[PDB]
């Protein structure tokens, strides 16, 4: 959880929210 | 559960497979010889070339499951051209060449500085103010030639334009590379950059034992070509970091990454001169030929061209005029971006090497293998795309979404995807804004332009357009 440590750059928890979630956020 | 043995394979020499490789498709096609292995051997084989074996895989379904076992800090293949360069010449290594705990600690650095939504709404203005000047200069061209009209090859000006786009975000400064009279040493680098993935190819698959033996001319080159990165992002970097101390203020306005990263990071100097170095060389050569190929893609496709133009302006309206606001209202142009990396990677493959056994369409992959997703091969897959050939954006936009699982791996995935990944987006969306609303895209007497491996992926060939004031 939060690999990436709230930056948008991984999906482990916007136009670039909806490219995170295409591939299965808490952060945001 | 079968074993690892049975998973399809032209053999188990490597040397032979590389022989194979060598002759019937080239080293400067291996996006093609993917394409024709999936068609020979199925969804999913294992191939050794040289000392290095890889399983490789096509399918969304198999890359999903990949990815879902994914550690910490992942691994991918490393380019051992350049892993050789910086052991022997003691060069300081970026996130690029680190693993496990010293990668993470570098990644997460970064992140804050380049990938995170608080620091990337500082860019906009930035890569505006380049694109802006990009399409004063086409301007100017069509001035210049007299017919209302300018047609060129715009790849020099796409590189030059690229490396203005990298050097002013990371540095806040102009180097002025789209101005007419160019700084000669700003160039020699830019050439550096595409030298270094040019003479990367004839080393691909060996180990470096048998670079020197083999290929010295193209390993000096090579060296050479790393040596003129190193030495000017050490110049840039350093003049930067005593300037600061010559005008020493708390500046309030932004910066730039480097600024930041001076000022309040837990990196180190040597670190953050590591990473400034790949950040520029990783920015030169990636957006400039994906603009190309989009730009391309365009030409090819008037309609999607004219729905693109009146989504821009719409937007340019709908957001009176401020960029943060387009960037929200222009879901096409996004797309497009995604359709042009499918069609177009600039990445081969996606690599990891596993961390744990895993099992792939009922075959037993044991940890410590290579897999490689075939990110080019996938694109070109008529059973993955509806109509692969086509430039279709709308295609991203679909609500089935099972149309797009797993299909946007232009920039990879997870903790470890494109550290650039921001910057080459909000560049691009930026660069296509600017253009769309100035110019009509033509190609005279079109043809399709083929894709040569160049490390990186490229055109094969020039590209010749035709831009009309709009
Ligand atoms: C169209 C533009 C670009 C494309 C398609 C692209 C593609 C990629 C891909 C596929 C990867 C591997 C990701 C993975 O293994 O999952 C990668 C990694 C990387 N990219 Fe890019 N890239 C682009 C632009 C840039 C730019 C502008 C920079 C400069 C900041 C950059 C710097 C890097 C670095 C340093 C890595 C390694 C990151 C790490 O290992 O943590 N790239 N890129
Ligand atoms: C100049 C560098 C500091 C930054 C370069 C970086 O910005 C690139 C161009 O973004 C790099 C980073 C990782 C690279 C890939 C890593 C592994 C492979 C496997 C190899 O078989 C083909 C090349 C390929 C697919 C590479 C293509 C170029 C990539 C995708
Ligand atoms: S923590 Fe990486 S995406 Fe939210």
């Amino acid at each position: 959880f939060g690999a990436c440590e709230g930056t948008l750059a991984c999906s482990t928890c916007t136009d670039e929210e909806n490219d995170m979630l295409d591939l299965a956020l808490g952060c945001q | 559960p079968r074993p690892f043995n049975e998973i399809p394979s032209p053999g188990d020499n490597g040397w032979l497979n590389l022989y194979h490789f060598w002759r019937e498709t080239g080293t400067h096609k291996v996006h093609l010889h993917h394409v024709q292995n999936f068609q020979k051997y199925g969804p999913i084989y294992r191939e050794k070339l040289g000392n290095v074996e890889s399983v490789y895989v096509i399918d969304p379904e198999d890359v999903a499951l990949l990815f879902k076992s994914e550690g910490p800090n992942p691994e991918r293949f490393l380019i051992p051209p350049w892993v050789a360069y910086h052991q022997y010449y003691q060069r300081p290594i970026g996130v690029l060449l680190k693993k496990s705990a010293a990668w993470k600690k570098d990644r997460v650095a970064l992140n804050q500085e380049v990938m995170a939504p608080e620091a990337t709404k500082n860019f906009l203005p930035l890569l505006d103010a380049v694109s802006r000047d990009f399409v004063s200069v086409l301007h100017r061209r069509i001035k210049k030639a007299g017919s209302g009209n300018y047609s060129g090859d715009i790849s020099d000006d796409l590189f030059r334009f690229a490396f203005e786009s990298i050097t002013n975000v990371i540095f806040g400064e102009r180097q002025g590379m789209l101005e007419e009279v160019v700084n000669p040493e700003a160039q020699r680098f830019i050439d550096a950059i595409y030298q270094m993935f040019h003479t990367s190819v004839p080393m691909l698959n060996l180990p470096p034992d048998l670079f020197r033996l083999f290929r010295t001319k193209t390993w000096k080159d090579h060296v050479a070509a790393w040596d003129v990165i190193f030495s000017k992002a050490d110049i840039y970097t350093q003049n930067f970091y005593w300037e600061l101390r010559q005008k020493g203020s708390v500046h309030h306005d932004y910066r730039g990454i480097l600024y930041r990263l001076l000022g309040d990071s837990k990196m180190s100097f040597e670190d953050i001169k590591a990473n400034v170095t790949e950040m520029l060389a990783g920015g030169v050569d990636t957006t400039s030929m994906t603009l190309q190929w989009h730009l391309y893609e365009m030409a090819r496709n008037l309609k999607v061209q004219d729905m693109l133009r009146a989504e821009v302006l719409a937007a340019r309206h709908q957001a009176q005029g401020d960029m943060a606001t387009m960037l929200q209202l222009v879901p096409l142009l996004k797309a497009s971006i995604k359709e042009t990396l499918r069609l177009h990677p600039i990445s081969v493959t996606l690599q990891r090497y596993l961390v744990n056994d895993l099992v792939l369409r009922d075959y037993m992959i044991p940890a410590k293998t290579l897999v490689q997703v075939a990110i080019y091969a996938l694109g070109r897959e008529p059973t993955f795309f509806f109509d692969p050939e086509n430039f279709d954006p709308t295609r991203w936009l679909s609500k089935d979404k099972n149309i797009t699982y797993f299909r946007n791996l232009g920039f990879g995935w997870g903790v470890r995807q494109c550290l650039g990944r921001r910057i080459a987006e909000l560049e691009m969306t930026i660069f296509l804004i600017n253009m769309l609303e100035n110019f009509r895209v033509e190609i005279q007497h079109l043809s399709d332009v083929g894709t040569t491996f160049n490390l990186i992926l490229m055109p094969e060939k020039p590209i010749s357009f035709t831009f009309w004031p709009f």
